[PDB]
């Protein structure tokens, strides 16, 4: 068995550290895969970070894993930082790769290939979860907060990249100039699913309307992935694979 | 470098590049090298590749070793996607500025909406110096000059580090106490209602309010500083001016084409019809990034790459000057090691054995007429 | 002793054969005759094996996957996961006498890695970890915890 | 398939048998059945036998269709024996453009069309087998409803 | 006797009316008073009716369906299936006192035959056949079997 | 269009680039029959063994 | 050109003119392969008798 009280606490602390390690890295791997093959195209390039498609899509496909991890961690240990550990791990992997391969192997500038920020969304999702522990209240309010605060969260970073510039007779943004200058062999300009204008966009409402649509779709995706995580949390003992 | 892998017929009949010229072969850092030439979109565009209704003029290089300072189709800047018409001829000019020292294979590629990359012929360009000397200045409409190599880098690092630190502080606050097993046992054996109590709720309210408040002030400061902002510029540019090539006076109809399997030669039969009032002589056969030249007729002086150039790889059975009005049938053989080096002989593996190319006819005066040929390509085994 | 320093510390097909066979051939037949101290000692080693899995997944699914995006590890974490499957199924009790559904999904999903659907299966680590926690709190559950 | 090919495709109409022959799947069935009973694990079956079924399909039919891929110069255009058969024997309801066949792509590298497609089919067959195992499991219920 | 030679052996609407009515009007009211020998005798006839269904489906769904591809049986197997429904529901015991879900799906799916979804419902023959096997092994289960 | 004769007289010759002339009316028919019959026989043998 | 500026009920007012489709049609809007000549008014206050 175990000898005494204090060394039992030491064993529990060692288990705590090892479990934190394993969960953190498994979430990094899986969530990184999902973000890469659902959203990574928009997160790669500053000129790709538009205001309609990027804002619409990123929260919808990025609330998936935080929902499941929250639904498990809260229900099983009263730990309100699942969304946090997911976002921090994704950002860690993204930044390590940006600095080691995007800038180390290749030489794309960091201000050109910087990733998106989601820590405010994770923090809101985690507080609205633990406070008022109602999962439905979380999926209603915290998901709306995650969707709404995404673009204003990244505004301090991308705002300097939207300064108008007259580039050889055509108006360009700093992000557009960066994309034009630093070539991307595999990612030409026409692939950029960005705001190209519509005859049904009234006034200055592209960012808010997209933000609200992303918030509602994030509510739906959170509601789905809570149940997906609930099953991913089973302890079934099958007897015949 | 992404070619010699794409489909053989698809490289042969997609887009033909000619008149290519490179301003310099060896450049130092911050020097500008310009690539000029003309590309012709083939009339018989393959069905599996969408028509170039939305296309981009790109440059194929191993990473941003050169920055694309400028790019023109016709006479206008083309920083965004353009529309290309089937069968028309355009000329292009791309300005490249050295950024990374070393030897790079600069390819002038084409990207189409539903067909992926279209790699053109590439020339080796040597770059000498160091990356530290590279500068990319730009002047905004606000009235400030900034270097794109490190613009906003400090701000991005600061904001990302601040948010990561906030997340780390949150997780450390909730990880100071024992984490997994004791808390699981508390929540399992009866109601826990002890792991979340004041002042945990109060500090959580503090974190939420602080996050919202910091986001609000950060958005209002990014609105005060840099008060003039515009959205990202995008949208395909139509109305691209094509080159008004004169109507060729030479009519060529192909009577079958064969190539040896295995082999390095392409055999075909031609019936050249000469109109006008000049005696012409066939000098070149550009099929897919490979120029088969007849040394007795024309010689390449544009610094075209050696591995893509056949100085005497084109042999004509009867290359005597053709009098105007007179028509004759001749046997044309194009043999070169490049035909197997770039795997132009793998079209037998391809599900569409057709070829297209350009023939350059030169007369005594020295000018040339460009004509285009296409015909089924029948391999021979015995 | 308990947790040691194992934590700090063609070929792919070959390495899988011995590694999977070695753990399976040396299987403990008398799983009943386990002292809780010996259970706790071996129980750390199982968690150490999962630590190797976590490093392999992150090195495999995070570093190299986007490395293709800029443009081995998949079999590496495949071997680690399947080896740890036989490892816990034979050495750790309460985890034998029936295949754990979440842990099987964990070892199979990332193995057969369409990637978006199949990267979701790595979320079974949560059920795996709570099952391994229940294995932790079998003999050495207390006291301290719940007291 | 064979009864109909010989009685209607060749009896009512007159399409040649070498033109309307069906595909062979007995090797796939045999592999799926052995990998099932041996190592009775259903998950092992869905992983290995499905891969075998997907991978051995085209090599299984290669002995039959190989003679139909001999190149032929037909009136100035290169054609296969199967292409010549389709060109000669007319199909009123099935024109050439309907043929969802390999038409080339600018992202097919070298000689890999058959293997890449075979592996993709194998993985998708794994997924479909995993789904249809559960569909069959319900199709195997013995529920006694009491009020249709 | 047991199995006999029945195995070897506008109008569509009309034939359905009498065939369905005849089996239903002659229904056995005292299903309790059945000797197992009489149960076994009638039990073969129910399997013979399913044999007619199998011939009708193959003639209907295999021969004539692709016959359109080269370019009656659907109502034929509809009638056979529904007639056999009343047949087993009234004559065979342990199959009455509740509609069998798989056998109902079997008789309805191919009846309402989009065809890809609805051809899947013919897989209910498996549950139907195991239920009919349990009906087989009610009185005449042994001995021999399980001995 | 009226056609007179018999189907047995019909011939569809073709010459391949390999250097052989084959009739498309019965080319590969024997090989197809042999392979299909062999695979069907293998399946029948398996089912008979287990039946 | 507008035929009339003030009309009474049952009177007909005719709108004439020419419209030119721009060569550089925006990509985000589909080409006018299928288009309709309509009239923008707050409800059927005018009935479109004819259109050419
Ligand atoms: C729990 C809930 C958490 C909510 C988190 C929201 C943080 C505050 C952001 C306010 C933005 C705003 O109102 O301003 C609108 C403008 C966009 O306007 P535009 O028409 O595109 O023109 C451009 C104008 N620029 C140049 C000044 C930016 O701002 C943005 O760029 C972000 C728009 C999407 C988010 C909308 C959130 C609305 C409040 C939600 C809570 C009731
Ligand atoms: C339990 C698992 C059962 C596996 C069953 C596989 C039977 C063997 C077939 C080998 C084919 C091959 O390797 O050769 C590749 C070539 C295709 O090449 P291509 O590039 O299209 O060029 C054409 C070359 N020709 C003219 C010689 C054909 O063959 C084929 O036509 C079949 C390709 C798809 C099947 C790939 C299976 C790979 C092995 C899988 C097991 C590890
Ligand atoms: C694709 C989206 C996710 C779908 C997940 C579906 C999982 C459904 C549940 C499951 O695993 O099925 C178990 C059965 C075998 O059951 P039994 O052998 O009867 O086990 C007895 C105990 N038990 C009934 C409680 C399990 O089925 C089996 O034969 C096991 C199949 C393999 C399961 C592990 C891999 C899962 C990959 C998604
Ligand atoms: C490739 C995709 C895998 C499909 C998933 C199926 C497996 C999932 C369930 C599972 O792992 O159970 C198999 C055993 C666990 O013990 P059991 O399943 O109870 O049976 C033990 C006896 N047996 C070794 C013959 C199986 O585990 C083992 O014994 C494995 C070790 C022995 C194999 C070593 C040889 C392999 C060399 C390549
Ligand atoms: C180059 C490949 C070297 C791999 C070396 C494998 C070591 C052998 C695996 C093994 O059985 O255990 C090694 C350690 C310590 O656990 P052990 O106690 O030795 O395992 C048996 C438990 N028992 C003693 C009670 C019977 O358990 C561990 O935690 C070792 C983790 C090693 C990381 C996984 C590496 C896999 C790379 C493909
Ligand atoms: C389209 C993809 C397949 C979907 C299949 C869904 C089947 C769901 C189960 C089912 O049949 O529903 C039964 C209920 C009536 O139940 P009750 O009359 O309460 O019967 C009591 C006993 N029982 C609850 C165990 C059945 O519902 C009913 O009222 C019976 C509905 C008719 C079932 C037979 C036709 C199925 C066609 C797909
Ligand atoms: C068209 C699609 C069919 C929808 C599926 C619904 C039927 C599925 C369940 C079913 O077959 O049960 C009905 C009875 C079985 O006995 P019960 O349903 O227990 O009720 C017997 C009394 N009843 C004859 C008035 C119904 O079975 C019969 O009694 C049928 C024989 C009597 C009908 C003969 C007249 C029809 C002539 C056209
Ligand atoms: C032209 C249409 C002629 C249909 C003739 C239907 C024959 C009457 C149906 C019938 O009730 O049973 C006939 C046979 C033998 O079973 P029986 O014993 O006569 O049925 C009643 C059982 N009982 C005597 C204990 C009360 O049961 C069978 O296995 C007969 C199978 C007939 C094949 C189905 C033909 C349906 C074509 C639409
Ligand atoms: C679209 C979200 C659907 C969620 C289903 C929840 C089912 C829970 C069963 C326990
Ligand atoms: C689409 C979300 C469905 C999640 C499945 C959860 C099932 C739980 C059963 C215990
Ligand atoms: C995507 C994960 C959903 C898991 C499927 C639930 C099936 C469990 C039934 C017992
Ligand atoms: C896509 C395959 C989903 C399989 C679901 C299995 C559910 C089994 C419940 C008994
Ligand atoms: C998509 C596969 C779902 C199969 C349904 C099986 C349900 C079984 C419940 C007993
Ligand atoms: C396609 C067949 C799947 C059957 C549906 C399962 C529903 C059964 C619920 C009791
Ligand atoms: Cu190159
Ligand atoms: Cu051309």
């Amino acid at each position: 068995a175990v000898r005494s009280h204090a060394e039992a606490v030491q064993v529990s602390r060692t288990i705590d550290w090892m479990a934190l390690f394993v969960v953190f890295f498994v979430i990094v791997g899986s969530y990184h895969i999902h973000a890469m093959l659902t959203m990574g195209d928009w997160d790669f390039w500053s000129d790709w970070k538009d205001r309609r498609l990027w804002v619409t899509v990123t929260p919808i496909v990025l609330v998936t894993f935080p929902a499941a991890v929250q639904s498990y961690l809260w229900e099983r240990y009263r730990l309100p930082w699942g969304a946090t550990v997911c976002v921090l791990g994704l950002l860690l992997g993204e930044w390590i790769n940006r600095y080691f391969n995007f800038w180390g192997w290749t030489y794309f500038p960091i201000n050109f290939v910087f990733p998106a920020s989601l820590v405010p969304g994770a923090i809101i999702l985690d507080t609205v979860l633990m406070l008022s522990g109602s999962y439905l209240f979380t999926a209603i309010v915290g998901a709306m907060g995650w969707g709404l605060i995404f673009y204003p969260g990244n505004w301090p970073i991308i705002a300097p990249l939207h300064v108008p510039v007259e580039y050889n007779g055509m108006l360009m943004s700093i992000a557009d100039i960066q994309g034009y200058n630093y070539v991307r062999t595999g990612t030409p300009e026409y692939i950029r699913m960005v705001e190209k204008g519509t005859l049904r966009t009234f006034g200055k409402d592209v960012a808010p309307v997209s933000a609200f649509f992303s918030a509602f779709m994030s509510i739906l995706i959170y509601f789905m992935w809570h149940f997906i995580g609930r099953w991913f949390s089973n302890e079934r003992f099958l007897q015949s694979t | 470098h992404g070619e010699k892998s794409q489909a053989a017929f698809m490289r042969m009949r997609t887009i033909h590049w000619y008149d290519l010229s490179w301003s310099k072969e060896k450049v130092k850092i911050n020097e500008t090298v310009e690539i000029k030439g003309k590309f012709h979109v083939f009339e018989g565009w393959p069905e599996t590749v969408d028509e170039p209704d939305v296309a981009f003029l790109n440059v194929g290089m191993p990473g941003p070793v050169f920055i694309r300072k400028e790019s023109y189709i016709g006479g206008q800047l083309v920083p965004r996607s353009v529309r290309l018409e089937i069968g028309k001829t355009y000329d292009f000019r791309v300005v490249l500025k050295a950024r990374r020292p070393g030897d790079w294979h600069v390819h002038t590629m084409m990207n189409v909406q539903g067909g992926g990359p279209i790699i053109g012929p590439g020339k080796w360009i040597t770059v000498e110096g160091s990356m530290s000397e590279f500068r990319n200045p730009v002047t905004t409409l606000t009235g400030q000059t900034v270097d794109l190599e490190n613009y906003n880098e400090g701000n991005t690092y600061f904001w990302h580090a601040f948010w990561f630190a906030i997340g780390v502080a949150w997780i450390g606050y909730w990880s100071r106490r024992p984490i997994f097993i004791p808390r699981l046992l508390m929540v399992d054996a009866g109601r826990a209602d002890e792991l979340v109590s004041a002042t945990d709720r109060k500090v959580a309210m503090g974190f939420l309010a602080a996050t919202i408040l910091i986001v609000v002030m950060a958005m209002s400061s990014a609105n005060s500083k840099y008060p003039i902002t515009i959205p990202l510029q995008a949208g395909t540019m139509r109305g691209m001016k094509p080159l008004e090539l004169p109507a060729p006076t030479v009519s060529v109809k192909v009577e079958d084409a064969t190539y040896r399997v295995p082999g390095r030669a392409m055999r075909m039969k031609l019936t050249i019809t000469n109109h006008g009032n000049s005696p012409i002589r066939l000098g070149e056969f550009y099929t897919a990034s490979v120029r088969f030249l007849d040394s007795d007729v024309y010689k390449d002086t544009t610094g075209y790459p050696e591995d893509l150039l056949a100085e005497d790889g084109l042999s004509v059975s009867d290359n005597s000057p053709l009098a105007p009005g007179e028509t004759r049938t001749v046997d044309v053989t194009a043999s070169d090691a490049a035909w197997e080096v770039y795997r132009l002989s793998d079209i037998i593996y391809d599900p569409d054995s057709r070829f297209a190319g350009l023939l350059f006819f030169f007369d005594a005066t020295g000018n040339r007429q460009v004509v285009q040929i296409d015909a089924p390509l029948i391999p021979s085994f015995m | 002793l308990l947790d040691k320093k194992w934590l700090t510390f063609v070929l792919e097909i070959v390495t899988a054969s011995i590694l999977w066979g070695y753990l399976w051939k040396t299987r403990d037949r008398n799983l009943a005759a386990l002292t809780p101290r010996e259970e706790l000692r071996r129980n750390f080693t199982h968690l150490v094996w999962l630590v190797a899995y976590a490093w392999a997944i992150y090195w495999g699914a995070s570093y190299f996957t986007e490395q293709d995006g800029t443009w081995l590890s998949y079999p590496i974490y495949i071997i680690t996961g399947f080896a740890a499957f036989i490892y816990a199924k034979t050495r750790l009790p309460f985890f034998a006498k029936g295949i754990s559904l979440p842990y099987l999904v964990l070892v199979v999903g990332p193995f057969m890695i369409g990637f978006v659907i199949f990267g979701w299966l790595a979320l079974a680590v949560m059920g795996t970890l709570t099952q391994t926690f229940y294995s932790f709190a079998q003999g050495g559950l207390g006291q301290s915890l719940c007291e």
